[PDB]
RNA sequence: UUUUUUUUUU
RNA sequence: UUUUUUUUUUUUUUU
RNA sequence: UUUUUUU
RNA sequence: GUUAGUAUGAUCUCAAAGUACCAGAAGCCAUGUGAUCUAUAUAGUAUAACGGGACAUUAGACCGAACCUGCGAUAGAUAAAUAUAUCUUGGAUGAUUGUAUAUUAGCGGCUAAAUGUCAAUCAAACAUGCGAAUUUUAGGUUUUCCAUGAAAUCUAUUUGGAAGAAGAGGCUUGAAAAAA
RNA sequence: AUAUAACGGUCGUAAGGUACGCCGGGGAUAACAGGUCAGAUAAUAUUGGGAGUUCUAAUCCUCGGAUUGUAUCAGCACCUCCAUGUCGGCUCAUUAC
RNA sequence: AGGAGAGCGUCUGUUGUACAUCAACACUAGAUACCGCUAAUACCACUGUAGAGGUAUAGUAUAUAAUCCCUGCCCGGUGCAGUAACAUGUAAACGGCGGCUGUUGACGGUCCAAAGGUAGGAAAAUCCUUGUCGGGUAAUUAUCGUCGUGCGUGAAAGUUGGUCCGACUCUUCACAUGUCGUUUAUCUAAAACUUUUUGAAAUAGAAUUAUCUUUGAAUAUGAGGAUCGAGAUGGCCCGACGGUUAGACCCUGAGCACCUUUACAUCCCUUAAAUCAAA
RNA sequence: AAGGGAUGUUUAGCCGGGAAGUUAGCGUCUAACAAAAAAAAAAAAAAA
RNA sequence: UUCUUGGCAUAACGUUGUGUAGUUAAA
RNA sequence: AUUAACAUAACAACAU
RNA sequence: UGUGUGAGAAGGAGCUAUACAGAUACAGGCGAAGGAGAAGCGGGA
RNA sequence: GGACUCCUUAACUUAAACUGAGGAGUCAAGUAGGUACAAACCGUACAAGGAUUAAUUAUGUCCAA
RNA sequence: UGAUAUAAUUAUCGUACAAGCACUCAGCUAGUUAUUGAGAGACACUCACGAGCCCAAAA
RNA sequence: UUCGUUGACUGUGUUUACCACGGGGAAUUAGAACAGAAUAUCAAAAAAAA
């Protein structure tokens, strides 16, 4: 008999895979040019007849731009929030712009993910669980002092708030 | 093998520096009197008093443009914008004399020569030196060629 | 390695500061001459940018290796220093890459020329 | 002869 | 009808 | 130291 | 009343060292010996042996003794012998046999041509080497007690198989002592 | 301005045989013997159909499934490890139906 | 080591081998090529020696194999010879030599090529380990004769073969015969046993060494159950994967060692080319 | 620059005992695990 | 308080070296 | 004169 | 707060290294509108 | 670039101790006990050390015990 | 007499066990060395001086 | 509208998504600042013999 090897048989394979998925949890701090969803422009055929969902991406929200490769990234220094949209059965990623500080258990219920109909209305729900205002501010809960991470280069492997640093002025946050 | 080549590595290697010399460690010497400010301080007196080294030629920097509490003339090579302008508010005074390998060690160490030499003439890239240091405000103290008289009493 | 039929096009100013730029254009329009109009740093101000009609034994190692152990077919080699010699190189002053041919004892001390 | 020589300083 | 099973290491089934 | 068989 | 470096003595061999934990191949190159065994027709400086028969008849003729050699069978195969012992082996007037002293030397010679032979396992002989021999295979690695405590996973190497080399990953973080 | 398409990149357009086979470490002679496996296949019984055609079971051919077993064929692993067409004959033997 | 049929075949002579158990080399003979003397050729110290103190009936090289026998076609092809200063001649030098289709078929169509197996032998040192028929035997597929299809070989590549010849296979005839169904008697001894003299080797982790069954994919004197009354010497060889060292296959070897249309790299030699001797 | 004779060195993937075919960058298609996934233990209503 | 822009690529260009090109009125 | 392996001898034993 | 993930010489009909100086970048602006009928021109700004 | 078992599953003859995946235990590197006889199964308040002591566990209770 | 017990060593997924060595004893025998190195998130001892430390070869 | 344009510009800086490394390169922000030269769009127009 006979047999064609296939060009991807062993041991010429793909190593690298699609890591295509979310990236960040709710309740995750971000800070611009973080990624948060990870996505691809190839599309294969047929995609209304599988049962994978992978070949579903997520339509963005607020304060999040879309990259070259259809790419969801953050643009503000906040919180990560998921929506979900009834009108196009589509989960939708939302950032509220919030400051370093300790996230208390009683303010968990911010970042819950809620059913909309429409962006205006995405929008709508985003201030009203917005923690407050630019212009207006609040009373911070114990917000960081020491200065951030050394470079990954440096170390991969560096310790948050060390007591041993002195203190230093917060301005990235604002 | 993977990263390109990087000549400016290799090439500035190989270049003469001079010796740095900060000023706060001169006022600490100053204060502490292995210096004396009644003169005119010189290479000789910092290499005889161990502050450092010299070799081919100290040079004078500032840090965060500090001001001298003091007033004295010295006499280096070289020496910072900020270092001058630092030096000549006060009142202060830096002279820069041209010597060559052989005239630096004969002024240094005088006593190892039976017969001191003879100061040599400079070339083009010393003469742009020092007259780029007589813009700057140094008080350069060396013999001038003809070809720059000639030039200059036309140009003026 | 690529199959790409493009030609590649120069675009030089017409300011005559030495200034080019690199693009390219489909292959149909061969007798089609390009022209923008371009930042041009020599002169602080937007000049116009023409496209240029730019048009040999190569050495290599060995070749190199050769001719420096045998001693034959050196005119390559002089040719590219007669070159050099000729446009402004080797000055005693202001040069630090190559002031000068040799040493004293006849070595090359800059290995980066 | 080698190495080191604060980036702070009312 | 049940207690007694692969108790298939041996005897025994004494209900 | 066996149980069960409605009215 | 704000810098912290420099140089010794221990331990160890972690990409150091004309040796590198130890023992242990085939084999290459250089300088020497060997023709007293063996091959070349003993190449005249020298040189010996062959009893008889068939009216075979000056011949590659036949039987056959000495001489050279040793088919088959048996035994031996730790031998009466590291190729011997019995018998009707073949040649024996001819590319017969035999002898003193001699020549050809290994990057070779000899070869009526077998990879047969050149000092009793030669498709490349033997002796010596401060030319001080190499190994991803494989053997060995020597007194006790205690603390802590793995993996057989990933990229790359045209990726292997009995984990070769290089990188990453994996470890000492915490806790867990209480009466109106 | 050419190559590395063997594209983690020395290709330098530089190939085959050895039954003359030495050294080192592993167990495989070109049907992969044995053990294990039970696809084909074997034993008993059963059912459908066709012979015996008076008659479905005196007797014979063939099909499906189930149990037991493995002679022979194919396949053959991580297990095992002697030397062969994976024996031909001679001598001397044991067990089951 | 005899009588007869038949296959193969130059021995005498040298030697253990290019596969399936059945070889080679050498030679009487013929034929081809080079060479006119300081010959060619060989050794490879180069004004040398052998050849040879020879002279085309001489010397040297390659291949074939009998004294004879009638001995086919082809130069498109590497190389050599020649020169239009790249026709033409050499197959006894140098690899070899075929498709469809129509009437047992002389004959007709068409493709390709330098040429398109000649004759002979022919179930074969070759296909096939039972081709048809005849001779022998109670049986013959073994073997001879023959047919010439079943596959196929193939002419100085050496084919065929009259006569003669034989340490070359096989068929078949004759005498005796313990080869035999199937085994006896006597004797001898470098056979065996006892004594005297004298005195090894292989091997050896330890030991006080079990029959049946079942466990362990390899495997039981040592593991579970049952059963079972010890030793020494002579004899046999069913197990302890018995002991030793004859043969023999493979590799991840990034290991040697030989041969070679690896002609890729290098060396030597012969062409070519240059220099001095040299007015 | 051509010819002859010598020397040295190379000829590497992967299943498979071996040979052959097939194949070699990047990208990309095909997926099965349950009931506090059931108001189906713990829930609701009580006229408690 | 400014109304826009450093292409296009559902296959994205072969790293390093050589060659070419480019730079040095400075301590 | 001299350790071990190895070779021989004497004494010691009774709920047998 | 619930997602990523195709290993085995397993299956399939995966496979192509390519285009553009522009009615393929492109500010602003515009842009397709049922059925029947006419025309027989594969036409949205 | 791993040996047995549990659930899911690719290949094969719904075969094989094969070949290869997802996530738990054990062995590897684990003692003694149970399973009749040889790592992988159950159990463990699991082996620093010594002595003549008490306990609900897999599991047993006619004899070998 | 009763009860109980699978020589040792290395490799290996595997006590792997019918694989490799060993009759026994005596002697010898396998991690040696910083005038030249060092603390690099898989582990790095200690003495002197101090913004200053060491001093090479002659001697 | 059959409309404009060449920004497919030129410099300073070492902070960030992923992570064996390499190629920040299946392809991430205004590093929101600073120093030059280009293109496109402006904005406003209320009160009608009670």
């Amino acid at each position: 008999a006979s047999y064609r090897r296939p060009s991807r048989a062993s041991p010429t394979g793909q190593a690298r895979k699609p890591h295509v998925g979310v990236r960040r949890l709710a309740a995750e701090y971000v800070w611009p040019g973080v990624v948060l969803v990870k996505q691809r422009k190839v599309i294969a055929f047929n995609v209304e007849t599988k049962r994978r969902n992978r070949h579903f991406k997520l339509y963005p929200g607020e304060n999040v731009k879309v990259s070259k490769v259809t790419n969801l990234v953050a643009l503000c220094h906040g919180r990560v929030k998921f929506t979900h949209d009834v009108s196009r059965d589509v989960l939708v990623v939302n950032v509220l712009p919030e400051r370093r500080e300790e996230l208390l258990r009683e303010d968990l219920w911010r970042y819950r993910t809620e059913h909309v109909r429409s962006m205006e209305e995405n929008r709508h729900i985003c201030f009203l669980r917005r923690k407050a205002v630019r212009m207006f501010g609040k009373e911070l809960v114990n917000p960081p002092t020491k200065p951030p991470l050394r470079p990954f280069y440096f170390t991969k492997y560096d310790s948050w708030e060390n007591p041993a640093l002195p203190d230093v002025p917060q301005l990235d946050d604002d | 093998r993977r990263i390109p080549k990087w000549p400016d590595a290799w090439l500035a290697r190989q270049r003469k520096v001079l010796e740095p010399l900060n000023l706060a460690k001169l006022r600490t010497f100053i204060e502490s009197g292995r210096l004396d400010t009644r003169f005119t301080i010189t290479q000789r007196h910092l290499n005889d008093s161990r502050c450092v080294k010299v070799k081919n030629g100290v040079s004078l920097f500032n840090v965060n443009d500090y001001p001298f509490p003091y007033k004295i003339s010295i006499e280096v090579a070289g020496a910072d914008q900020s270092s001058i302008d630092a030096i000549r508010r006060v009142g202060g005074e830096v002279i820069i004399v041209y010597r060559n390998r052989l005239n630096l060690r004969a002024h240094i160490k005088p006593y190892k020569f039976e017969v001191l030499p003879k100061t040599a003439r400079p070339n083009l890239e010393m003469v742009h030196y020092l007259e780029k240091m007589r813009a700057r405000g140094c008080v350069v103290k060396y013999v001038k060629p003809q070809w720059l008289i000639d030039e200059e009493k036309s140009l003026k | 390695r690529s199959r790409s039929k493009r030609l590649f096009v120069q675009l030089k100013s017409a300011a005559m500061t030495n200034f080019c730029y690199v693009t390219r254009k489909s292959p149909e329009k061969k007798n089609f001459r390009i022209a923008l109009r371009k930042y041009d740093p020599g002169v602080n101000k937007h000049v116009m940018f023409y496209e240029a009609r730019l048009p040999k034994k190569q050495i290599t190692l060995s070749l190199q290796r050769y001719i420096r152990w045998t001693g034959k077919q050196v005119k390559l080699l002089l040719d590219k220093v007669e070159k050099a010699w000729e446009y402004g190189r080797f000055q005693k002053y202001f040069d630090n890459q190559a002031p000068l041919l040799t040493d004293r004892r006849g070595r090359a001390v800059p290995r980066y020329k």
